[PDB]
């Protein structure tokens, strides 16, 4: 059924998932017309389809071409996340089609379902987990790919970087969250963080730095004061 | 006029013939139903005093055969026989009239209620949903499931109503999807209409088969398959205009019908607020919003 916390372990078994993201696949500015009306304009989104496993985000590209002569485009954007989470399980041989497939809003499950039709064994399924994928973007790499791109493309990152050689995924996934919380709630002083130190530098092929063991558990130390600090900040506590 | 002649009412029992019903005490001198109309198609049923569990009944059309009901002691309720010797069968139903042993069909000049319901509505067909070749009438009672509901269990006493499923391969064009999940016009027209039903009317007459099923049986899977119907087409962006008119028509009567008691256990709620106010069609149903909000405004 749904996905929560006393199932939680499931995300870290042998039977192969993904995350399904749709809440920056259509992205807009609000500006006014120099009639004096209210217009958007849209810029180019993504997909963020993740192993929690393995770490590997599978990011399609939305370019705004996508959009072009379209209406309703909120909910065309539901189907066009559908559309495409079944073209990469159509992609791939039948062993790494996944057992399940877990949409963060629920606004997802049907044209997910209908999408996947030809999959019957396929589990679509929601969450009672609030997860933090919106604030992919935050992440630098990712987010300078997706406006730059020119075209619809495809791009894999590895959000958990080379984590898993020293932690199990169980950890991995809770750092992540805990990162990407952080750069939900407060983005800058997130980055400032996890830049301030200028000598361990994240490396070229990286989007997270290269901590050690202890500096992780510094960085996370922090930003859990960072949460705490802002959730103090809005209630006025 | 046609009859339905009792060899006799051992047990007490509320019997019903079409909208009407009326009360048979133990042992009590009734042989039967006279006066039957011609030319439609007719449902004799039952619920026993002593045990409200099972209505059940016979649909029937006296231009096929001559019919009559017997109680079987050991199977325990009224069945439906036909005689094939009509001098006899003519010699006992002229004797129990002489004697006035039977109820007439109490059918008031002015009233078209029963052919409004039963206008789509041929045995032929109602002989394909329920299968039993072997008798020209058709036994259906509240307890036997559709076929449907057998997929998700004997299938000798099911209802094979055709298979209506919003999320299925049948419904959904590969390259189509959102398309024909928003809007069911391809599944409608294509699939149901022109590949399986062949026209309107045996659509109409499998939904409104399936109300008085529903209506006079308390037959489950009978109000589903009503319903399923209904939002099929009113979820249809392409309709053509008099199956809209005549649907209109068709629900107005059902619901004109429905006893006001039995109200929220045969409506679904979510499937009428959303045909007559946020589908497609939902300024197309004038005379059935018109009673809905008049006779039950709470569920909407
Ligand atoms: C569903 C997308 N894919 C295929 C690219 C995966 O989720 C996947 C499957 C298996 C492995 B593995 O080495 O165990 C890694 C990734």
């Amino acid at each position: 059924g749904a996905m929560n916390s006393s199932n939680y372990a499931e995300l870290f078994n042998n039977d192969i998932k993904l995350f399904v993201d749709d809440t920056n696949v259509y992205r807009v500015t609000v500006h006014k017309t120099f009639e004096g009306n209210v217009a958007t304009k849209a810029i180019n989104g993504c997909i963020f389809t993740l192993n929690p496993k393995t770490g590997h985000l599978f990011l399609k590209i939305i370019h705004t071409s996508v959009w072009a002569g379209q209406k309703r485009l909120s909910q065309l954007a539901k189907w066009k996340t559908a559309e495409e989470v079944s073209a990469l399980v159509r992609s791939l041989p039948k062993e790494e089609q996944p057992k399940q497939i877990i949409v963060t809003r629920k606004a997802m499950l049907d044209p997910l379902e209908v999408h996947m039709l030809d999959f019957p064994n396929i589990a679509i399924r929601p969450t009672e987990l609030r997860l933090p994928f919106s604030a992919a973007m935050s992440i630098d790499k990712l987010s300078d790919v997706v406006m730059k791109a020119t075209e619809p493309q495809m791009v894999l990152f590895n959000i958990y970087d080379d984590w898993l050689d020293r932690i199990s995924s169980y950890t991995a996934f809770s750092r992540l969250t805990l990162l990407l919380r952080a750069l939900k709630t407060n983005e800058e002083s997130a980055k400032m963080i996890l830049l301030s130190d200028p000598t361990i530098t994240i490396k070229s092929y990286h989007l997270w730095p290269s901590f050690t063991d202890e500096q992780w558990i510094t960085i996370e130390s922090q930003m859990r004061d960072l949460i705490l600090t802002e959730y103090g900040r809005k209630y006025n506590v | 006029m046609n009859t339905v002649p009792f060899t006799s009412a051992p047990i007490e029992v509320t019997i019903g013939i079409d909208q009407y019903s009326f009360n048979v005490k133990e042992n009590q001198p009734f042989h039967g139903i006279k006066d039957i109309p011609i030319g439609h198609v007719h449902v004799i049923h039952f619920q026993h005093a002593d045990n409200s569990s099972m209505r059940y009944g016979y649909w029937f059309d006296c231009r096929m055969g001559n019919f009559y009901i017997q109680y079987d002691p050991k199977d325990g309720l009224y069945k439906m026989m036909e005689e094939r010797d009509g001098a006899k069968f003519e010699n006992i139903v002229h004797n129990f009239k002489e004697r006035q042993m039977m109820v007439s069909y109490p059918k008031i000049d002015e009233d078209d209620t029963w052919y409004n319901l039963t206008e789509f509505v041929q045995m032929d067909k109602i002989r394909k949903i329920v299968r039993k070749d072997e008798n020209q009438f058709s036994y259906v009672d509240s307890s036997m499931t559709t076929v449907q509901e057998n997929e998700l269990s004997d299938p000798a006493h099911s209802l094979n109503y055709t298979v209506i499923n919003f999320k299925s391969r049948e419904a959904i064009r590969p390259g189509h999807e959102m398309e024909d999940f928003l809007d069911k016009s391809y599944y409608l027209n294509t699939v149901m209409l022109q590949g399986i039903f062949k026209n309107s009317s045996n659509y109409f007459g499998e939904l409104q088969f399936a109300f008085l099923n529903a209506m006079f049986f308390g037959n489950y899977g009978s109000s589903l398959q009503w319903h399923a119907m209904i939002e099929l087409i009113c979820s249809s962006a392409t309709v053509p205009k008099h199956m809209l008119d005549k649907l209109d028509e068709i629900l107005y009567y059902q619901i004109k019908t429905l006893p006001e008691q039995y109200s929220d256990i045969l409506l679904n709620e979510r499937v009428w607020n959303i045909c007559l106010y946020s589908s497609f069609q939902k300024n197309s149903l004038h005379n059935t919003e018109k009673i809905m909000e008049n006779k039950y405004p709470e569920l909407l």
